[PDB]
């Protein structure tokens, strides 16, 4: 008993969000003001490197 | 002489590989000129203390100084989101723990044999840039900024 | 048939690009309807064996539960008006082995043919 | 009743009818498959022997 | 005759070079191709494999934004061309 | 089951390789370009 | 006439005759067509549906020997026919190494359309 | 005895349409053989669980009749039920034999 | 007189000659190697032995 | 293009390409179908080029045939199959007197020339609610798609249909 599943719980999948996507759901939310350099990387968002 | 064992898989680098580092650049260059173009813009420039070749000066903004007592992963740039726009890392591997949760663009430079043995730093760096030679970041950027 | 539970394994799998299974001749035919869901990338078979890759998003795969119902050991088996019951307000994947072919579960309900449940994919409880 | 009996007795031949070409075409085809595996067998073991 | 609108592209070229292509058969291999007309982009074979990784970030940004990022694998072409003083000829 | 006809990796390769008369496997290395 | 050529001293010529009357019993009567099968061969995986249509019932028909058949043989492995036997008995004469040998093993491979077989 | 509601899944009905065969026919092995016209064939039958959701196998071992003495042991033979009894054990009918063991 | 009927009868009879050539050299090689195999002194083995690979530690629990 | 007066002259680019392509495919046809039916010396050249390929031996140069004076315009006459013919053969087929086509080619293609149809863009679908979605969508059927138009499209792309077909023409020409 503990950690008995090798596929499973064990292996997380957690998604991985950059700084765009987290920074656009806060602004959306209302928690947070839009700052000036959010328009900047909006228009080139930054390459995946997970599947690199 | 080496009595050690001697491997024998070679591992390949693909997030270093020469016809990668064309689109980096590329990416790269774009976010850096929209926001130069807006007023009001500050970075930052963070690296170690064994960089003897770039200059560093007394004090630093943002920095927190904390006591042993209650201090669980405490962050030390936590104030760093609202004076500055973008934080240039040097040493991804001993800046990991704070700049998990950061609310601001990283441009780390890294190299491929932390990578490779620390994968962990893909997900704090937005921008991957590359470092031709891989052997100290202190006199690599000094080249780029003086080319020709 | 026990081949076939043998897939679940390998192709469970995050820091992994390709994973390699046995050949047989009904793993064949299930590799063809997962990728019409877009749930696979692509496999080849490499003789003896059977290489697989793996889909990724955002990190995480598309995979992230697998279900084995029927088993060497046991068969399961639902009426057309069972099914349903079963199957409702959940965008899970059920393969269905009925005597035309191997179809998902929401062809089954269409043609009103008792099938075979033999495996969930993106199921929860 | 014997209106009813009548429509009844249509409907079960044409059922009759078109369950017997369904079956009738499925097993030929399977049996042609088998046919043709099976010759490949016999002619291919011996050229090994040989 | 020419099959699968052939035709279009060799009228389309700059001056009467289709003529002459034709008629005679030159071949033309190298970065002739991208200066004569027939292709406008001199991407490499080793694009096309990456594109396939760094795909999940094109559907976040605008469709007019989209081309924009697809610009970063064209490369320049080099000075070269057989045909520069043969042209007139023709 | 030896003499069964299953499609393997060597197999398809000698089928292209009969075609060539008496043409083989290659391989391209990386490009490497100082201008870009 | 294979028995004669061989004795008189014909090797080269010998081994023309067995295949030829080999294949005769086993290929049925279509045999002067002298080459590998015309993308005909049945019973592989992914098989075009084109050569299908482009033969009938006469392919279904299969040859052996008079009492006995094709799928006899691979049944019971003690039976056997006389367009075997002469032909194997040509092999061992001559030796493996001989090139007549070497040049007639390899086109039974050919001509009967299952050469690259794994 | 099985519930109403236990007569409409599609296990219960799977295993009753495989013990269920026309004229209420059975199939079987031949294990004895050594009285004159008589075979002993070994019928299998199959039952749900609606408990754990499994069936299983028991063997049903009856006595068959044979006119011609084709059967032999070791041969798989059809069965037909009698609506009488007919010797201290024969309680069976043959129709047909389906494979034949060599000698 | 037939065009397209005479083209296929070269296309199959050349297809022949390339493979009954292209048989004959692999299997020359083929009974090669093994007539080497089967005059030489078998080699035997002497690396460290198997004395860690006996005992193995499976999943543990049901 | 980004500017307004940037992306208007990418409108006259696709204007005029898209109806130069439309030209040129509808006369390639025309002097496909004629030069099949009158020109003789088509068939060497074929024979010699595809035993060629195999090995240079097996290639051989054709003669051809002399030149001769041409009105290079009888070659890109328009072509149609139309029943009235009560003014005095109108049509007649391609051409007035030129090479006919099989009854059979009636059922697909109405009109041997080379047409446009007018293909979807959006996907389709079974459920009601998502049919008032597409753009194509009329209310006085509920369809988002014209039966009887969409059953001959599935016929044409259908090689199942065409080797049918090719093996009948096979055996003909082979028995004779």
């Amino acid at each position: 008993k503990g950690a008995v599943h090798y596929t499973g719980t064990n292996f997380r999948r957690v998604q991985r969000l950059d700084i765009v996507d987290r920074m656009r759901a806060l602004v959306a939310q209302g928690l947070v003001d839009a700052p000036l350099w959010l328009s900047a990387a909006e228009r080139a968002p930054p390459m995946e490197l997970s599947n690199l | 002489m080496n009595f050690n064992r001697i491997p024998t898989r070679l591992s390949t680098h693909y997030v270093c590989d020469p016809y990668t580092t064309l689109m980096h650049y590329r990416r790269t260059f774009k976010f850096l000129q929209a926001l130069k173009a807006k007023p009001n813009c500050r970075a930052l420039c963070l690296g170690n203390k064994n960089q003897v070749n770039i200059s560093w000066p007394k004090h630093f903004d943002g920095l927190t100084v904390v006591t042993s007592a209650v201090a669980a992963q405490s962050s030390i740039l936590s104030s760093a989101s609202v004076y500055y726009s973008l934080i240039i890392c040097l040493d991804p591997v001993l800046f990991a723990k704070h700049l998990y949760r950061i609310n601001v663009p990283v441009l780390g430079v890294c190299t491929p044999r932390e990578i490779h043995e620390h994968p962990e730093i893909l997900k704090v760096i937005d921008y991957l840039l590359p470092a031709p030679c891989s052997r100290t970041d202190a006199a690599l950027r000094q080249l780029l900024q003086r080319e020709f | 048939m026990q081949r076939a539970c043998e897939m679940v394994v390998s192709l469970l799998r995050v820091d992994a690009l390709s994973q390699r299974c046995p050949f047989h001749v009904l793993n064949v035919q299930i590799l063809d309807l997962l990728q019409r869901e877009g749930l696979i990338r692509g496999f080849k078979v490499d003789g003896t064996k059977i290489d697989i890759l793996l889909k990724h998003y955002k990190g995480a795969p598309v995979i992230r539960n697998i279900r084995v119902v029927s088993k060497p050991s046991r068969d399961i088996w639902l009426t057309p008006h069972e099914l349903k019951f079963r199957t409702r307000f959940n965008t899970g994947l059920w393969i269905m082995q009925t005597s035309c072919g191997v179809i998902s579960h929401r062809d089954c309900l269409r043609m009103g043919i008792g099938g075979k449940m033999l495996m969930a994919i993106n199921n929860g409880y | 009743l014997a209106e009813v009996t009548e429509e009844e007795r249509q409907k079960q031949l044409q059922l009759y009818l078109q369950e017997k070409r369904e079956r009738r075409l499925r097993r030929e085809e399977q049996l042609q498959r088998i046919y043709d595996d099976k010759k490949r067998r016999a002619v291919l073991k011996d050229r090994m022997r040989i | 005759i020419p099959d699968s609108g052939m035709s279009f592209v060799l009228a389309n070229l700059r001056g009467s070079l289709g003529v002459f292509l034709a008629l005679t058969g030159h071949t033309l291999s190298g970065p002739d191709l991208i200066w004569s007309g027939l292709c406008k982009h001199w991407i490499s074979p080793e694009a096309l494999p990456f594109l396939e990784l760094t795909a999940e970030k094109q559907l976040e940004v605008s469709e007019r934004e989209a081309a924009v990022l697809l610009e970063e694998h064209f490369l320049d072409a080099p000075d070269a061309y057989s045909l520069d003083d043969w042209e007139e000829v023709i | 089951k030896h003499l069964d006809h299953v499609p393997t990796e060597r197999a398809r390769q000698l089928a292209e390789q009969r075609s060539a008369f008496e043409p083989h496997l290659r391989v391209k290395l990386e490009k490497e370009k100082f201008l870009r | 006439k294979a028995a004669r050529l061989f004795h008189g001293g014909a090797y080269e010529e010998a081994l023309k005759f067995a295949v030829f009357a080999y294949r005769l019993e086993c290929q049925g009567p279509v045999e002067t067509r002298r080459a590998a099968a015309p993308e005909h061969v049945l019973g592989k995986w992914r098989d075009e549906e084109a050569a299908l249509l482009a033969v009938d019932s006469s392919h279904d028909k299969v040859g052996g020997n008079g009492t006995e058949d094709l799928f006899d043989q691979m049944a019971c492995a003690r039976a056997g026919w006389p367009a075997r036997t002469l032909l194997m008995a040509m092999y061992m004469a001559l030796g493996a190494k001989h090139p007549a040998v070497q040049r007639s093993r390899a086109e039974l491979e050919v001509l009967l359309g299952t050469d690259g077989f794994v | 005895h099985y519930k109403t509601w236990q007569r409409n899944t599609a296990g219960y009905l799977r295993t009753f349409m495989r013990n269920k065969l026309p004229n209420n026919e059975m199939i079987g092995y031949v294990i004895n053989d050594k009285h004159p016209k008589s075979i002993r064939v070994a019928c299998d039958r199959f039952m749900y669980v609606m408990r754990y959701k499994k069936t299983f196998r028991y063997t049903k071992k009856v006595w068959a009749h044979d006119e011609e003495s084709e059967a032999r042991l070791g041969d798989v033979v059809r069965i037909q039920p009698l609506g009488y009894r007919i010797g201290p054990w024969k309680n069976y009918v043959l129709v047909r034999v389906l494979h034949k063991e060599p000698r | 007189e037939s065009f397209f009927l005479s083209l296929c009868e070269l296309e199959q009879k050349k297809r022949t000659e390339r493979a009954i050539q292209h048989s004959q050299d692999l299997w020359k090689k083929r009974t090669a190697a093994k007539d080497a195999h089967s005059e030489k002194t078998p080699e035997l083995y002497d690396g460290p032995f198997w004395l860690k690979f006996w005992r193995r530690k499976k999943r543990p629990g049901a | 293009p980004f500017t307004l007066q940037g992306d208007c002259r990418k409108q006259i680019l696709e204007a005029v390409e898209d109806r130069l392509v439309q030209e040129a495919l509808q006369l390639e046809l025309r002097a496909a179908l004629r030069l099949l039916a009158w020109s003789t010396d088509t068939i060497d050249g074929l024979r010699s080029e595809c035993a060629g390929r195999l090995n240079p031996e097996y290639a051989y140069r054709p003669q051809w045939k002399q030149s001769q004076r041409f009105h290079k315009e009888s070659y890109l006459t328009p072509l149609q199959d139309f029943f009235p013919t009560i003014s005095s053969s109108r049509d007649a087929a391609s051409h007035r007197a030129g090479p006919h086509i099989s009854p059979s080619c009636a059922y697909f293609f109405p009109t041997p020339e080379f047409t446009v149809t007018p293909r979807t863009f959006f996907p389709l679908s079974a459920h009601p609610l998502i049919r008032r979605i597409h753009p194509d969508f009329d209310e006085e059927t509920g369809n988002d798609h014209n039966p009887y138009a969409m059953h001959k499209l599935q016929m044409q792309w259908n090689h199942s249909l065409f080797i049918q077909e090719r093996m009948q023409a096979l055996r003909h020409f082979r028995n004779v």
